[PDB]
RNA sequence: CGCGGGGUGGAGCAGCUGGUAGCUCGUCGGGCUCAUAACCCGAAGGUCGUCGGUUCAAAUCCGGCCCCCGCAACCA
RNA sequence: ACUAUG
RNA sequence: AGGACCGAACCGACUAAUGUUGAAAAAUUAGCGGAUGACUUGUGGCUGGGGGUGAAAGGCCAAUCAAACCGGGAGAUAGCU
RNA sequence: GCUCGCCGGAAGACCAAGGGUUCCUGUCCAACGUUAAUCGGGGCAGGGUGAGUCGACCCCUAAGGCGAGGCCGAAAGGCGUAGUCGAUGGGAAACAGGUUAAUAUUCCUGUACUUGGUGUUACUGCGAAGGGGGGACGGAGAAGGCUAUGUUGGCCGGGCGACGGUUGUCCCGGUUUAAGCGUGUAGGCUGGUUUUCCAGGCAAAUCCGGAAAAUCAAGGCUGAGGCGUGAUGACGAGGCACUACGGUGCUGAAGCAACAAAUGCCCUGCUUCCAGGAAAAGCCUCUAAGCAUCAGGUAACAUCAAAUCGUACCCCAAACCGACACAGGUGGUCAGGUAGAGAAUACCAAGGCGCUUGAGAGAACUCGGGUGAAGGAACUAGGCAAAAUGGUGCCGUAACUUCGGGAGAAGGCACGCUGAUAUGUAGGUGAGGUCCCUCGCGGAUGGAGCUGAAAUCAGUCGAAGAUACCAGCUGGCUGCAACUGUUUAUUAAAAACACAGCACUGUGCAAACACGAAAGUGGACGUAUACGGUGUGACGCCUGCCCGGUGCCGGAAGGUUAAU
RNA sequence: AAUUCCUUGUCGGGUAAGUUCCGACCUGCACGAAUGGCGUAAUGAUGGCCAGGCUGUCUCCACCCGAGACUCAGUGAAAU
RNA sequence: CUUUAAUGUUUGAUGUUCUAACGUUGACCCGUAAUCCGGGUUGCGGACAGUGUCUGGUGGGUAGUUUGACUGGGGCGGUC
């Protein structure tokens, strides 16, 4: 549930924070944690290749399970945890034969649901299984592009491809963006939304709850001096260009998107 | 006024240092450089 | 002052490439209406700011004078 | 295609 | 509980006076702002010159910056002194 | 040497860094020392640094570096796998006393502990480059248990006072003792044990994970402190004597209790919150290849080993960084008394200093302070500066408000010392003794002693009781920016930048975009509730008209148009 | 008006006297809606104005305490 | 000659299939104790993508430069 935090200081009267009493409170599963270490934007150049990434708080990377390749063996779920690497929060499942993963928690999933694998497996949220064997109008998650290679698509809070049409090997996605989309139909997609879906309603509330996201400030173009950015100078506040990137390439409009190789599987761009 | 230098042996010898300078191309060129000069300290190292 | 633009029937405008003054409104006269307004028909009206030149001929090309706008009048 | 006022 | 309050250390640098061949190539005395955080600090590391880094002042990059320092082209060129 | 003054959360003591002989002794005063100098961090000669346990070295890894093969690149080279380096982090072990002019956890005296090697004896499934466990981790907060430590009493040894009193409820000094070993407490965590089966842990596993029954509830892990021992010792205020008056010798009293108490320890604990909090080895355990009388493993005893390098001295500084013996800068540790909320401030202890020119004078003027008749901002660009306010408790407190604030609004009142209530209360602590017991570091009652607020009433001194140091000036209208932040190191701290929030736009993942001739890397071990760019800038009410111009988006008929 | 040239606009308030300030008017030289418009409690070493308190800021300076100045001894610069 | 037909013919380019170049930042196997690289097996793409030479468009992203003289100082005006 969301909380309008009360105005006691200035810096909390606009916070509003989502409060989950069903996750886990205690240290995460320990098997499957990894050291993972900041870049502060930089690259094997030492250079800044993104701009306003720096900082924050340490993290480990909790192994997700996004491939789902054990199959017809059946799994409970036992705890939701926080995920700091991650809109979605996760699910801690144990195997039947005593093996356990992190999964992302669907949308409808609390302690003690069985959930299942493969080609086999009923269509409840939870189940992940080639979208042959998925219903067309199904609303499915995590859902692979090549075979074998792991969910990509849909693994953000509170989102969900959707499947409008099989036509032979392929079968066609509206995406979230508003983008129908193939994929070839041996493809895993579990089944569901993604949980979490208040995570949006959200309100950092202060600067300093960005920068303990990792997230340096932004500095306007029209701020900078004529050699930093194309937004220059100015006696006063002036503009009188059209709006571009620090490298100045137009912004506002400009489609960028050159890749011709993938163009085939795009049945028709965003709206 | 806390002024430039602020020695520390580690980072010296690290920077410029005999086998710094053995590592580049461009730092055996300064070795050849003042041992032609004819220079009594060649690098920073004791 | 330096630079540029404009003064045309009563009003707002077009015509300025020398020989030909139009457009919408207003005025006047007739109709329709019990009457007025709208509507229909018919008729007029412009020294082209002002003075002087140039030409056979000037609203028109050229100069002075008068009024009216706009731009400029900066670096110390 | 008609229309307002006294 | 809090980029909450008062206030030492610690970080800073608003006012004044002194100093201006200084005690000091940026300080001192008296007051001043922050002070559980977008804080502060040690050790080590990465980013290199039309390049870096910049909560952006053309700021900072060894007392040097609208393009560092060292060497070279180089006795540049100088209708000027 | 005797007075005087200054520091004392430092101007004291001790590490790291950095320096490198500056340390100690003798000797010299040319130069160096902002003066003299017999002195010196100056000159010359001699001396001084002693380690199985302290630190490096070493074993392990982080960020990062280098990088066999490899991929990429006119060349030079670039990136990176296996690996191999890299602390600021993880990994065995020591204390007290003594002693030099100069070292000491290093030497000496006592008392300890650690890890290896070889050998003997008894017992025996040992064994990875693999499996699992552990190591192994955030912020804030609270308050219970302790100790360091201090104060008072008792005990012991001195003293009976230069000036009135001072054989007493008087004065001065001492009352110290470690690591280790033994016991296992306040507390904290956890059900325990045995058997059976099992698509998991790359193979195997008796280990971990999983599922199942059966059986007793009390077993295990952790853990400060205390007590015991170490200690018949050591230290110990002094006394008895020899002295080149520097010190050398011999002996040695008491050595308890109560109270208060940390920011230190239990505590890597517990409670809680969102921003969700290294790695690897040592360590414990499991087996595979392999080897079974062997080898190896476990315990006991002996015996040998623990190399090398650092060790002086300075360290908030005359030894480091600032050209200086420079009012600056420099990470960590320790934390006595009285007052006090306090690591503020005042006065002091331990300890350390009087800042390497002095001596007179007592003009103008300048610097830094004190006071001021009457007036009180008339000063001035401007109350700049100065003056003033200032504490605790209690009463009381406006518009406006996002209901939190505004607010310590404003503005009042009380405050010293003595006594009584009460020869010291409420409270805190808690002995002796009785009672009990799965008999001890136990429980019950018990209240001696110790400590000790706050209030009321009665008295009393002063001009003044928050008496010093310390310690808000307040109120009213209005511009700008919501707010905490950031900024021109060295004339600008702001209305500038940032900000939470809003909007537009790009981006379907080998994403856009960025750094790279490329390989490749960031974005992201993210996936449209995500990521990049641009503008605006909390919140509230809102956000109108124009697509001619310039961009961007879409459209393809026709025109025009390149190499070919 | 951080925007208004003319401009010390005009009117009201505050002062004995107000080119500043506050409230209005609209004749906006040349405001205006995310290069955001109008409002806003709290916050500010932020700009402007007023009041109480306090004062050597001033009328208008006086005296005192220290450090230099001055004299003696020793050392001994600099710009030009 | 005009118009048009199937005879044959050389090139065209517009689809649709295919697989064998090429791609694969799909999966598995080996070198190997290795998330690099290479090799193999198998999928999915597929003459598209991508790289070279030539070529049009865009291109203050970057660079090199230019931006006159007279003038009762320069600029503006005027002139050459």
């Amino acid at each position: 549930a969301v909380v309008k935090c009360k105005p006691t200081s200035p810096g909390r009267r606009h916070v509003v924070k989502v409060v989950n009493p069903e996750l886990h409170k205690g240290k995460p599963f320990a098997p499957l944690l990894e050291k993972n270490s900041k870049s502060g934007g930089r690259n094997n150049n030492g250079r800044i290749t993104t701009r306003h990434i720096g900082g924050g708080h340490k993290q480990a990377y909790r192994i997700v399970d996004f491939k789902r390749n054990k199959d017809g063996i059946p799994a409970v779920v036992e705890r939701l945890e926080y995920d700091p690497n991650r809109s979605a929060n996760i699910a801690l499942v144990l195997y039947k034969d005593g093996e356990r993963r992190y999964i992302l928690a669907p949308k409808g999933l609390k302690a003690g649901d069985q959930i299942q694998s493969g080609v086999d497996a009923a269509i409840k949220p939870g189940n992940t299984l080639p979208m042959r064997n998925i219903p067309v109008g199904s609303t499915v998650h995590n859902v692979e592009m090549k075979p074998g290679k792991g969910g990509q698509l849909a693994r953000s809070a509170g989102t969900y491809v959707q499947i409008v049409a099989r036509d032979g090997a392929y079968v066609t996605l509206r995406l979230r963006s508003g983008e129908m989309r193939k994929v070839e139909a041996d493809c895993r997609a579990t089944l569901g939304e993604v949980g979490n879906a208040e995570h949006m309603l959200r309100v950092l509330g202060k600067a300093g709850a960005a920068r303990w996201r990792g997230v340096r400030p932004t500095v306007r173009g029209t701020a900078m001096n004529p050699v930093d950015h194309p937004h220059g100078g100015g006696e006063g506040r002036n503009f009188g260009k059209h709006p571009v990137t620090p490298w100045g390439v137009q912004t506002k409009g400009k489609k960028t998107r050159s890749n011709k190789r993938t163009d085939k599987f795009i049945v028709r761009r965003r709206s | 006024m806390k002024r430039t230098f602020q020695p520390s042996v580690l980072k010296r010898n690290r920077s410029h240092g005999f086998r710094a300078r053995m590592a580049t191309k461009n730092g055996r060129q300064v070795l050849a450089r003042r041992r032609a000069k004819g220079r009594a300290r060649l690098t920073v190292s004791k």
